[PDB]
């Protein structure tokens, strides 16, 4: 008997989401202005 | 004054092999953009 399962997954958040297979160009891409995104909140108030 | 003599010598064989194998991937790409919502008559916004 046997048995073999492969799980790959790739996320992008900013940057050039095109280039999210090319590790690459999308680390090229990271100077772009036009693709910079939040990639972290550090601080939340409630809306009230 | 006689003699006589008698043999007798059987065999049998056999042989089975089941061999089943499966196989299968799954690949999926989401390149989201953003979300649009329309504003319902129950929401009591002005923009419906």
């Amino acid at each position: 008997s046997q048995n073999r399962k492969l799980n790959v997954k790739y996320i992008v958040n900013g940057g050039d989401y095109t280039k999210i297979q090319n590790t690459e160009e999308w680390v090229a891409s990271t100077n772009q202005s036009e693709h910079w995104r939040v990639i972290e909140v550090t601080e939340v108030t409630a809306v009230a | 004054f006689i003699t006589a003599n008698s043999e007798y010598s059987e065999s049998s064989s056999f042989k089975n092999t089941e061999t089943e194998k499966s196989m299968y991937t799954s690949s999926r790409y989401l390149f989201p953009q953003g979300r649009i919502d329309f504003t319902t008559p129950d929401s009591g916004f002005d923009d419906v």
